[PDB]
């Protein structure tokens, strides 16, 4: 009898514990692991993937679900309009849901690094036109015009030549990491606001549509990495599996 | 182009003559890791079979060790300070008695689903660290580490997390450092029915690997309110002790 | 030495440092691990524009723009499958001309108000060409495939589609609208051949999983004022080695617009989509009489 | 009886979509097709937050 | 794009580890998989005894962790908390 | 190597002999651990008269007695963000000479039944100069600080005052006087600009501290028999590489009179304190649209 | 299963046990620590502060609790009078209480090492005079003049020159190490008692306050060490916190 | 359930069972329950001679 | 978890068990040693008065 | 306030009883004419 003391902790059951467990089946080989290809080893290689990002996400009838995944572009007036505004916060509830990185932002408490968001013009080769996608850094709010938003980390998009831009929105922020932006005391970690306004216009010819449409993907850099995993509140279940 | 781009033979040597003293006196015992690495109560669940505050078996108790005096001004000495913790949580009637009850110690952190009821489906942990543990067990310890996304842990948050402006009703946003709630620690009684034994859950809290920064003035006053230097204006006591003159002890 | 490698991840090319205390390795602790293939690689991207200069595969060839617009799934070309993943004992048939080539499906119309489109793989290929008659014929199959998915419109059309590869892609139903039915969906859904199954809610792919996630699964745009076509070289997925070719589909095809098709009144209402898949190195193993399904 | 567990050693290959629907059967990928819910929250116009 | 062609960037050193989200962080965490009663009156289980068919995708949580993946090999850390439904700790 | 080295220890110059179990450092034992910075050093203590032999920063320049009698605080100089500190990845802007200089805030009245008052930084710089402006335009803020509070008084008059920065400077309130309120201080209260805000309660500081222990934190002495000036060099001290600074206050200057301004009548009765301060090596970060607050 | 014995202690919390315990966050790596000013990495290094100290602890109510902090100095009649006497104990309940040093003693059952308590003169620069601060070893009681007390250890300090003296109480006990000092038993452990004289007087001219005052900051030299932890009980609180 | 406190010299006695002294954050406390093996602890030489 | 049997002899207390406990403090180092006159090391010398 | 902003000097006359302001050359052109009431105030040195 070697003599030992038992510390607090002995006989509970951490769920996260890392622990060397009884095997029930003894000399089990397991079936050898064939090639699949495709393989994941860090869900920040699955952060990386551009995915489609939710700007519009007005409509709520399954009928008009199909398009959230785009929002509209057309002809305006000329006088530096808003196109679309969203939160640059891939973990809050709202537009970065429809998104990978939104979702398993939902399973990491802090988040760190810069984001790439490709808006991707859908419109006919004869439409052109600029648009100003504007990052705002947190502190500013939701720009009154143009004039305030290009003040902010800002990139010009020509839809006409380019058909996608991708707006980097950089890593700006007072700790090293993120937590989950939400509406209150959390709102300290915001990553800020992405408005994209008509730097010229939508230009056609006649013969082409007057409204098109661009898609947001949605992503993240090499430098992004989350911390601290946590059970997803991105999906909440109030009934039990049949 | 621009090229602006041990006393021996103040020291007790300029105020007395002094012999040679060997100060085989250690200051080990002076360190963070030994005054802060002694578990303190920074936190009781209460979850009675009648009372109001728990009456369904579940509690969310927000991660805060500023609700007890002794543990909330030792680590107040400092402002930032970052340090591993120990979590002991030692679960029992609030007779003392030891009840063969089964409870579900559940870490949640910020963004994670804090239980509605006892027979949530957040108690499913996939992901939360949680424990499982009977009464009739010997108090769960775990290591927590330094989880914030901070480089330190901040008693004292001169500031605002949000900003806008800070009317009287955001007024108390001020001092609320969101790098220091770090969501709630979530306990139940592990079952469809209510539990027949009234239980009470008291969280001690062992720092390790500490590092400190910012000495501040302590404690002088009594506290009052969890994250918050509020004191009692009208019974403000001094420091210390009085005297009834200054020329007498 | 003491211990049987007998963990899940032995084989694999990182070096696990574990703590065991038993005979077994899967007993251990899960202790540390001592362009991207998932952000649908090109051809240029993966190295592989040798194989792409010209897409002639079989007696079948397709004029595309290559390389650069050209997505290998999962960084991975299709291959023979190795002798270490292969259980089958007896030698598979190669035929490499007759079934590896570019097969054309049919011709979807593309309307302003579609919702979009699934192929199942090679279910789409049961009953057609030699590879067709190999897949009935073989129990075993493994092939990787070249999905060159074609939509013709012009200049002043837009619309973009979302040509991916899903993986598994289990179809679920409505149950019964209520959720309280436990409804599966038929043979004709599942397994809906060349011709295709219209998507009846596009937004959870009828399967419960958002369409907007999947660009994970190798994927690509007929952002109609850029590109025609999406051609996807996929390689075969699979736990096995090989599978039953008529009831396992390894992949579905979704192709739905993400942007809706859109031009003004003069312009060509028909915009068909056409899908066309070659296989790429496919092997038929278990030969016995044909089996429609 | 609760059964919890926690998988080691784990490799898994091809991501997909998450499950943005409400589970209904276990290993069935049905979902209520009348109450379809979006991925995430909705916004009452585009031009705000 | 790596922040370099679209802003002007200062040199970080971004000493933050990836190693939180490996396959052997996200997925190492215990999580209710299966619940089985066996109550005294109930209709359920009332022979004393319960046969649980070994399906993990029933419980939203965990079920949803793992089908972030189709493909997914892994050994297994079972773990079986018996209570009673009140939660107590029975001599049984 | 078999551990991950993931400890809140992980960094600093002193190694911790341990007791760890388990795959994470920060699972071990505390352990062993195998002029004075805290004592308010002087330049000729800190080793930086080079820095301080005539204090001119930007276009403006104090006359004081240096070295000696000058206090840097906590030992550490102002300096900017190292790349392993930082984690904003945009390169912040280092105005340096609109930015770094000495700002006169104002001329508060010291009187005998003064209280004393408290400046928050930067929040004191919140609306002024160019410093001001870039705090409102930029979202990261990094600076230092070279505070000189000024009082002169003649040989005749007495008094000394407590000038000191307090990090983190948190306002308390009376909590209605009987301590069962839950009262928050106003926002003219918490940040009060450059005219700051006078002490209800110098005794507790309004926050419940002594001020007796204020001493600890960088401080400097205004005993009129001896010196008129208390120059506090301050580092930036945070949590945090960067923070805003329109809703952050790193620290609080605290000037309080300890010993009671007295003279005879016929002595000039205005004897002001003024406060003049100069942000070192400041770094602005994350450019938007400016904001006041 | 490996023999085993279990002694007494299994399954009981010492508070202060120093234990490995399962880490509730696997491959959790922490915030990577920036380099923040004035770090403590030893309570000795608090303890060796100059610290207010609360000679003058006569008043009580809070419009006059800042009058604590100094004593006053004023001119006397020159017979070597009194002027404020104090026990040089620091974790004892009185005038230390409002030191650095005195609430980090609370903290700790015993004491060692010499300290230093700096007097610093804050009347006019015309205001003239010295002070005999008389530190009385253990034994000796309050000192009934001056001549009783400069046989103890004292400085002279001209306050008219030299506007801050410290008085050094040197480490002289019978014990290595000193408990806290109570009105008891433990007053055994008493350091002394530190009593300030008026050497000549306080000197002015006319136009200078008549009355100044002195601010007695007290700390702990490099040979202090705390020793024995224990709950601190300079304050105590009946109340919960809300 | 018993809570077994060792309170050194200066440190605060607990005037009852409630009391705040017994959140022990700094004084060496054992607990353990009677069903438990007696609570041994290592106490070193305390005095200060 | 190593595998590990329990003996007899588990949960009792040998008062003269030489064994190993938890210390109540840590980090606490003692009071030196002075030197005292006339140390006892075995009580054999005192049997030899 | 206003004036701060600009070159500023800090003059503690209770102790040195004499300071320099230094004004810097600070202008557009590398040389200045005399500035007037006019047109030629554009040769402003400035304000002190
Ligand atoms: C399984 C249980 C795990 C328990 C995890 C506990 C997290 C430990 C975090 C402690 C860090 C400080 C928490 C909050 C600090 C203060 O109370 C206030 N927020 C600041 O006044
Ligand atoms: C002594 C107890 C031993 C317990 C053995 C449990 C076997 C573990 C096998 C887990 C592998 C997945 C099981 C089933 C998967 C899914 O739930 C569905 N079949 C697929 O949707």
């Amino acid at each position: 009898g070697f003599p030992t003391e038992l510390k607090p902790g002995t006989n509970q059951f951490l769920t996260t514990d890392d622990g060397v467990s009884a095997p029930i089946l003894p000399n089990f080989h397991p079936t050898p692991c064939i090639h699949i290809p495709g393989e994941v080893r860090n869900l920040l290689e699955l952060c990386q993937v551009e995915t489609i990002l939710e700007v519009n996400n007005v409509p709520t009838n399954a009928t008009s679900l199909m398009e959230r995944l785009r929002f509209p572009v057309s002809a305006q007036a000329g006088k530096g309009e808003l196109c679309a505004v969203f939160r640059a916060d891939p973990g809050r509830d709202g537009p970065w849901q429809s998104t990978m990185l939104g979702q398993l932002c939902g399973y990491y408490t802090q988040w760190s690094g810069s984001l790439e968001v490709t808006f991707m013009f859908t419109g006919s080769f004869m439409a052109t036109g600029k648009m100003l996608i504007a990052y705002t850094p947190p502190g500013g709010p939701l720009p009154k015009d143009r004039a305030t938003a290009m003040l902010g980390t800002h990139v010009i998009w020509d839809f006409g030549l380019q058909s996608s831009v991708t707006l980097v929105i950089p890593w700006i922020s007072n700790t090293h990491y993120r937590a989950h932006a939400r509406d209150g005391v959390f709102d300290y970690y915001t990553t800020g606001l992405v408005s994209i306004w008509y730097q010229t216009n939508y230009v056609v010819p006649i013969g082409a549509p007057n409204t098109a449409y661009i898609i947001a993907l949605a992503a993240a850099q090499k430098n992004f990495t989350m911390k601290l995993c946590k059970d997803t509140s991105h999906i909440l279940q109030t009934a039990s599996i049949q | 182009r621009v090229a602006d781009m041990n006393t021996q033979v103040t020291s007790d040597e300029s105020m007395i003559e002094t012999r040679c003293v060997l100060n085989s006196h250690s200051t080990a015992e002076t360190t963070l890791d030994s005054f802060f690495s002694r578990a303190g109560l920074v936190g009781e669940i209460d979850l009675p079979l009648e009372g109001t505050t728990n009456p369904n078996g579940y509690a969310n108790w927000d991660i805060d060790i500023t609700g007890y005096a002794q543990m909330r001004r030792k680590v107040e000495l400092f402002t930032y300070m970052r340090f591993d913790a120990e979590f002991t949580f030692v679960a029992c009637t609030p007779t003392g008695q030891v009840v063969p009850q089964l409870l579900q110690y559940m870490f949640v952190p910020p963004g994670a689903p804090k239980p509605e009821s006892r027979e949530s489906l957040a108690w499913q942990t996939a992901t939360n660290p949680s424990v499982f543990v009977k009464l009739t067990d010997p108090p769960a310890q775990v290591s927590v580490p330094f989880m914030s996304p901070a480089s330190a842990y901040q008693w004292f948050y001169d500031g605002y997390p949000t900003f806008g402006e800070h009317k009287q009703e955001k007024d108390l946003e001020y001092g609320a450092c969101p790098n220091n709630m770090m969501g709630t620690f979530s306990v139940r009684t592990v079952g469809s029915s209510k539990s027949k034994y009234a239980l009470v859950v008291r969280i001690y809290m062992r720092m390790k690997h500490v590092r400190a920064w910012i000495p501040r003035p302590m404690r002088n006053q009594n506290y009052l309110f969890k994250a918050n230097p509020n004191y009692a204006g009208d019974s403000i006591k001094p420091t210390g002790t009085s005297r009834n003159a200054i020329t007498t002890l | 030495s003491h211990e049987n490698s007998n963990s899940a991840t032995e084989g694999s090319t990182i070096n696990y440092t574990t703590i065991n205390y038993y005979k077994d390795s899967y007993a251990a602790t899960a202790g540390k691990q001592s362009a991207a293939p998932l952000k649908s690689p090109s051809a240029e991207a993966c190295g592989y524009s040798d194989r792409v200069a010209q897409l002639t595969i079989g007696n079948s060839t397709i004029t595309t723009q290559a390389a650069a617009n050209i997505i290998v799934g999962y960084g991975e070309w299709p291959s023979y499958c190795s002798d270490d993943d292969a259980t089958a004992v007896d030698k598979p048939t190669r035929p490499d001309v007759s079934v590896n080539r570019f097969y054309t499906l049919d011709t979807k119309l593309w309307e302003k108000s579609s919702k979009g489109w699934y192929w199942k793989f090679p279910d789409v290929l049961t009953e057609t060409g030699v590879f067709g008659q190999n897949a009935q014929f073989h129990y075993l199959y493994r092939s990787g495939f070249c999905i060159h998915v074609q939509c013709n419109a012009s200049k002043f059309h837009q619309g973009a589609l979302l040509v991916a590869i899903l993986p598994e892609y289990v179809i679920g139903t409505v149950a019964g609208g209520t959720g309280t039915e436990d409804s599966h969906p038929p043979y004709i859904q599942t397994q809906p051949g060349a011709d295709g199954f219209e998507l009846q809610h596009p937004y959870v792919l009828d399967a419960g999983i958002p369409i907007s996630q999947l660009t994970v699964c190798p994927h690509q745009w007929i952002n109609l004022r850029t590109n025609n076509c999406a051609t996807i070289i996929v390689p075969y997925m699979n736990t096995l080695p090989f599978d039953s070719a008529l009831n396992h589909c390894n992949f579905g095809l979704l192709v739905v617009p993400i942007s809706p098709l859109d031009f003004d009144q003069g312009a060509t209402p028909v915009i068909p989509i056409t899908i066309t898949l070659a296989p790429m190195c496919s092997e038929f193993a278990g030969l016995r009489q044909a089996v429609t399904q």
